[PDB]
């Protein structure tokens, strides 16, 4: 599993 | 810019993590800045990246790189030592055209090791540059200042990266120490993947794989170990424990010798892999793009050029490159709402004195 959240 | 956050697992490499922060462009000079760390059983590895793709105006990208990193060897199934690095890289990029990739690079690398078990290998490559530990002891040190030329390419002519079809890659690595370095030595490296459809939904894929390495010293030096290749694993030769297809530790004795089972890889490695990429029985056509069936035979070989087979004939011949393990089985791959997915299980019809088993493997993915 990987999350990515662009800020 | 962004960040993330990984989790996985692997049946070598336990409950593994993953965390970066990349700044799309660092305050006007487009430069790149990002900071990755990833974390398993018998790794941890942490680098600040600084990279702008467009150094020149037509493509050529400009690279540096500042990485810290602890290597637990006896947690990657080898014969015990502990190896923490740091060091920078300085890397361009060169794109020739669609398909093909080069890249140069300048790099410096302080290697400290310690905690390291005695055993006939690794000592003669401490003896080579100069080194004489007590052969009874596992409380030494060695270090060493490094710098190296390191060189690249790449070929990818994939139809597509989940899941290819049809093409090839192609990566080959190499890097030789600059004179002024502790070391002396050059290291090659070389991965080859074909995909080849035999029906014309692209359903029915053959794929080869090629795995090649081969590095020794220069000037009497040896390679350092920490250096060595390895085969055996989910992603070489599967149905193989991790790492333990080659030369084994020959241990000296503790306050005459002693042979083992722990690996200690080698300076000479060779493994290829034969696999039947099918449709994925007991699924439904709805899952087909997301899952991946195939049946392999794999095989592959790791040597020490500098076993000396004379001073040691009461072992086996560790500078043999001729005792390939085989193995062959069923893998499956998924991609899971839990990240990219593998199970595998082999069988091991070919192994040698020593080389321990792991038939079912499984990785679950971080990056992806
Ligand atoms: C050792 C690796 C460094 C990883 C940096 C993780 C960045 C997380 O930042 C999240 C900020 O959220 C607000
Ligand atoms: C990452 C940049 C490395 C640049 C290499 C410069 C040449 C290295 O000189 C080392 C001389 O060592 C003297 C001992
Ligand atoms: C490109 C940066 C190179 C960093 C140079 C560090 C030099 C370390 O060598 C230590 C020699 O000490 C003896
Ligand atoms: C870009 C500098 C690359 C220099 C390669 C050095 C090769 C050293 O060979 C020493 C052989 O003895
Ligand atoms: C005190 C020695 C300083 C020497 C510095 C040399 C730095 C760059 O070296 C260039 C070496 O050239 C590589 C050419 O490759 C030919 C290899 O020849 C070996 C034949 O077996
Ligand atoms: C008309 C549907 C495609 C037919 C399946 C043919 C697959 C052949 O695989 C046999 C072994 O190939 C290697
Ligand atoms: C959703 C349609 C499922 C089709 C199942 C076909 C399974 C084909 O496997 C044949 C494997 O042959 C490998 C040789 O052993
Ligand atoms: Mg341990």
């Amino acid at each position: 599993w990987n999350w990515s959240k662009s800020f | 810019g962004s960040f993330n956050f990984g989790i996985g697992y692997g049946t070598e490499s336990g409950v593994s993590f993953q965390a970066g922060v990349q700044q799309d462009n660092w305050l006007g000079t487009g430069y790149a800045v990002g900071i990755n760390g990833t974390k398993n059983d018998y790794q941890t590895y942490a680098e600040l990246s600084v990279t702008n793709p467009y150094f020149t105006v037509d493509g050529v990208s400009l690279g540096g790189r500042l990485f810290y990193n602890d290597f637990q060897a006896d947690d990657a199934d080898l014969s015990d030592y502990t190896n923490k690095s740091y060091g920078t890289d300085v890397t361009l990029g060169f794109p020739i055209n669609e398909y093909n990739s080069l890249r140069a690079g300048l790099g410096y690398v302080h290697n400290s090791l310690s905690n390291m078990q005695p055993q006939v290998a690794m000592w003669r490559y401490l003896y080579s540059m100069g080194e004489h530990p007590s052969t009874s002891d596992q409380d030494n040190s060695f270090k060493t200042d490094d710098f190296t030329f390191n060189y690249g390419w790449t070929y990818n002519k994939l139809d597509r990266g989940y899941f290819p079809t049809d093409g090839s890659r192609v990566n080959l690595t190499g890097k030789v120490t600059i004179p002024g370095s502790d070391n002396e030595y050059y290291k090659v490296t070389l991965d080859t993947a074909t995909y080849v459809p035999i029906d014309d939904d692209h359903k029915w894929v053959v794929l080869g794989r090629t795995r090649w390495g081969y590095g020794d010293g220069l000037g009497g030096k040896e390679m350092p170990f920490y250096e060595n290749f390895y085969a055996g694993g989910s992603s070489t030769v599967r149905g193989f424990q991790s790492n333990t297809i080659g030369p084994k530790a020959v241990y000296f004795p503790h306050q005459d010798l002693s042979k083992s089972d722990d690996a200690v890889g080698g300076n000479a490695m060779a493994v290829a892999s034969l696999e039947f990429i099918t449709p994925t029985p007991f699924i439904s056509d709805k899952y087909a793009n997301s899952v991946r069936t195939s049946f392999f035979w794999d095989m592959g070989t790791v040597w020490d050029t500098n076993w000396d087979s004379s001073q040691y004939s009461g072992y086996p011949d560790y500078s043999d490159p001729s005792n390939i393990r085989m193995s062959a089985g069923i893998a499956l791959q998924w991609m899971s709402p839990l990240g990219p997915l593998v199970f595998s299980y082999a069988q091991p019809f070919k192994k040698y004195d020593g080389d321990k088993a792991e038939q079912f493997q499984f990785n679950i993915g971080k990056t992806w």
